[PDB]
């Protein structure tokens, strides 16, 4: 029944945004090899680039927000919505949060359904469906251990008990995350309008759903929708707080800048809403997907809505949705859970390389942008380090340090609440531990595994010591090949003594800076 | 436990006056489920009446309903509750008070958990 | 909005088959149930979304969806199968019941 939207003609939008493309990936490299090949106003250069990025990434995100708070209608409660969730190895404090977070949905109750799938038919799993059970006790209640999945009867009493009841609980044998959103979605059928997905690790705000429901009907082109994901959990440890920072900087700059042009990428899992219609008609293709690093099967949330954005179907964001998930505290589980994140982003760039041509330029521009700017990067690192000097050095993370107090600064602005002074520490995480955890996902995207378990038993796998190793082992050899060939120098002339007096002002405020930002951060912990 | 139904306050009512029936639920919650008001005339067949969902407002009735009945419910009571007002010779049936589950798509569930029937005779 | 039971009377002996079909205006976004109610009995649920049985009903009956008809089949007519089966169109805003179709001992 839906149409799959496409442009007026092919050929004469690919190929312009294709050019538009290569021609700007062409520009910025002979920028940059113009700059290495003809130190301080290079890296300005670079600073204002990124600046005026920030600048119009800014603009176009405070011009959605202002146009989403100007622009209201009020909402008939005519659309039915079904919630799924779906539940590994969750732990019951989170579980009973986001159970109750679900009920307690300011929603009316004929227009709502909620269905829990478990992955996981035998013992140590029952007490999940106990919890449901206990929760949803006095509505329409069914719950079913199927021995199964749809790809190993139950079905017609699975989707029985789904299509006919309101609160509906499913265990199935162990599949993954896939699994258990296929046989939600396939129960699903036709029964509702809207599918809402939902983790079992989130708590949903009451005007959550309603906000949702009514920038999705207000015009029908519009396919899918997010909302503005928060942590439950900001002050478990120091990342944490990273963490909290990162989502409130991605979900209100990237994600409303993006809705701005109707081109989010991607839709959070904890919170996404999408048309029955179209899921039902891209299941089947989201499933059975491969040929991604290689021929590795894959499917997620961002494969659904880049299926969403395949058909041509725009996706929106809008900030009135609240929810809370929790984020791994642990350095390695977050070093695990962001290597995940880069290889579903590294599968799915080839996958959305095509569909340019049907929302906007700035998808392309924002997309060639990101895959470039890691490598460059790196090699501006690489090469700084391996100079020779301990100027350049100084000077190399002088800059990298006022880019970020800048873009702080920024960010304080247009939140408003000053807490946000703490991300300027960012950088000694993006540049030391996320930069080799890149790496790794793009060298090994033919593995799998999910990398982290449920919250029942929390266990290692420490692999990423590997790439932080060779990083840490890299930026070494290049400080001590830098200090000897400097210590090796020339002295004595007033060029040299004045910049020997320049180095040592410039690490006397480095070390000023990084003792303000850590007594800031010490005392917003304790008080 | 055991779903049940109770109809009250059938009767012997002139025409032109106003009649009111209770149903009694037990077992389950009047918010959670719709309740049915089904009318089956002496030698006909069944017949609905009207509708009503707690907690969502949601209220339905048929063409020759409209304008004179009212339903409502009682949540704290689990009791739904129908005004009849301006009663006329072709009232007189057994009404029948029915629970079910939700609309959604295509599928309903249909009325299951029949309750029992109350007489009404609307005579001069 | 119009709901027309066809046979709206049948006589079969013990063990015969029996087929009622049930003939809708629309059903786009409506279910179709079928109920069994005895003389002086209040209904009973047999079949819900004209596809589905009810839990704890034999499972001689069968419920069939073709186009805009609705097919209620009993394989075998037990002595104890004998009422009066009513279609139903159950949807928001609009509840029709259908009428007739008691079958009876031959
Ligand atoms: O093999 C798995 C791993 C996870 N999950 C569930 O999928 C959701 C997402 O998992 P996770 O919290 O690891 O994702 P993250 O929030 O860390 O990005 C959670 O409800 C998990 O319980 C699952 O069903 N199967
Ligand atoms: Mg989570």
């Amino acid at each position: 029944i839906p149409k799959d939207l496409e442009p007026k003609h092919p050929t004469l939008w690919r190929i312009i945004y294709y050019s538009f493309g290569v021609v700007l990936l062409a520009t910025i490299t002979a920028a940059y090899v113009a700059e290495f090949q003809v130190i301080l106003f290079s890296l300005g250069l670079y600073g204002l680039a990124m600046l005026l990025h920030l600048m119009m990434q800014s603009l176009f995100a405070f011009l959605e927000i202002r146009r989403v708070n100007k622009s209201e209608l009020p909402c008939s409660f005519k659309k039915t919505v079904a919630l799924t969730i779906a539940g590994y190895q969750e732990n019951p404090e989170y579980l009973i949060k986001c159970l109750e977070s679900c009920k307690y949905v300011k929603y009316p109750k004929d227009k709502l359904k909620i269905i829990l799938v478990i992955d996981g038919n035998t013992e140590d799993d029952a007490y999940m469906m106990e919890m449901f059970k206990d929760v949803f006790h006095g509505e329409d209640v069914g719950t079913y251990v199927w021995k199964g999945n749809y790809h190993t009867e139950g079905i017609n009493m699975v989707e029985e008990l789904v299509r006919n009841k309101r609160c509906v609980c499913i265990m199935q044998q162990w599949g993954g995350k896939r699994e258990v959103m296929y046989t939600a979605f396939q129960a699903i059928g036709t029964s509702v309008d809207y599918v809402q997905v939902c983790d079992s690790d989130t708590k949903l705000d009451e005007l959550a759903t309603v906000e949702m429901v009514k920038v999705l009907e207000s015009n029908d082109m519009y396919g899918a929708v997010g909302g503005d994901v928060r942590i439950l959990n900001p002050y478990d440890s120091f990342i944490s707080f990273m963490s909290s920072l990162r989502y409130w900087m991605a979900f209100n700059v990237e994600r409303a800048c993006q809705s701005y042009f109707d081109c989010v990428s991607c839709i959070s899992g904890p919170l996404g809403m999408y048309r029955n219609n179209i899921l039902q008609v891209f299941l089947e293709a989201w499933y059975r997907q491969k040929f991604l690093g290689t021929y590795c099967t894959l499917g997620d949330d961002r494969h659904l809505t880049n299926r969403v954005l395949s058909m041509g179907y725009r996706t929106k964001y809008t900030h009135k949705s609240r929810a809370f998930s929790e984020t791994p505290s642990l350095y390695l589980r977050w070093l695990n859970q962001q290597t995940r994140w880069t290889k579903s982003y590294f599968r799915e760039w080839l996958y959305n390389a095509q569909w340019w041509h049907k929302h906007h330029i700035w998808m392309t521009y924002e997309s060639v942008v990101s895959f470039i700017f890691p490598f460059f990067i790196t090699a501006t690192v690489i090469r700084l380090i391996y100079a020779g000097t301990i100027w350049n050095v100084v000077w190399l993370l002088l800059c990298i340090q006022i880019m970020s107090l800048f873009k702080s600064i920024y960010a304080c602005w247009l939140r408003g609440n000053f807490i946000m002074l703490l991300m300027s520490l960012y950088s000694m995480l993006y540049m030391t531990g996320l930069l080799p955890s890149k790496y790794f996902a793009l060298l090994t995207l033919n593995k799998t595994g999910w990398g982290t378990s449920g919250r029942k038993k929390i266990v290692g796998n420490y692999m990423p010591i590997l790439p932080l190793s060779i990083w840490a082992a890299v930026l070494c050899g290049g400080v001590g090949y830098s200090i000897y060939m400097d210590c090796q120098n020339d002295w004595s002339t007033p060029e040299k003594q004045k910049e020997m007096y320049h180095l040592l002002y410039g690490c006397v405020g480095y070390v000023m800076y990084w003792v303000i930002m850590a007594v800031m951060y010490w005392v917003w912990v304790k008080r | 436990s055991e779903v049940q139904l109770v109809e009250s306050g059938g009767g012997l009512v002139q025409p032109g006056g106003s009649l009111r029936l209770s149903c009694a639920a037990s077992g389950f919650n009047v918010s959670s489920y719709y309740i049915h008001w089904v009318r089956q005339a002496p030698g006909k067949g069944l017949e609905w009446v009207a509708s009503i969902s707690s907690s969502s407002g949601s209220t339905s009735y048929a063409d020759s309903v409209k304008g004179r009945f009212t339903i409502s419910a009682d949540t704290s009571k689990n009791t739904a509750y129908l005004q009849m007002n301006s009663l006329r010779a072709e009232d007189t049936a057994v009404y029948y008070c029915a629970r079910s589950g939700y609309y959604w798509g295509p599928y309903f569930g249909g009325f299951d958990y029949w309750g029992q029937g109350t007489l009404v005779t609307v005579s001069s | 909005i119009q709901m027309t039971q066809s046979p709206s009377s049948l006589s079969a002996s013990v063990g015969d088959r029996v087929t009622i079909t049930c003939r809708a205006s629309q059903s786009v976004s409506s279910a179709v149930a079928w109920y069994q109610q005895k003389p002086g009995k209040a209904p009973k649920l047999l079949i819900y979304s004209a596809s589905s049985l009810y839990s704890g009903v034999p499972s001689r009956f069968s419920g069939s969806r073709s186009g805009t008809d609705f097919t209620l089949t009993i394989s075998s007519l037990q002595p104890e199968d004998f009422a009066t089966y009513y279609c139903q169109q159950s949807s928001s805003s609009l509840i029709t019941f259908g009428q007739g179709t008691k079958v009876e001992i031959k």
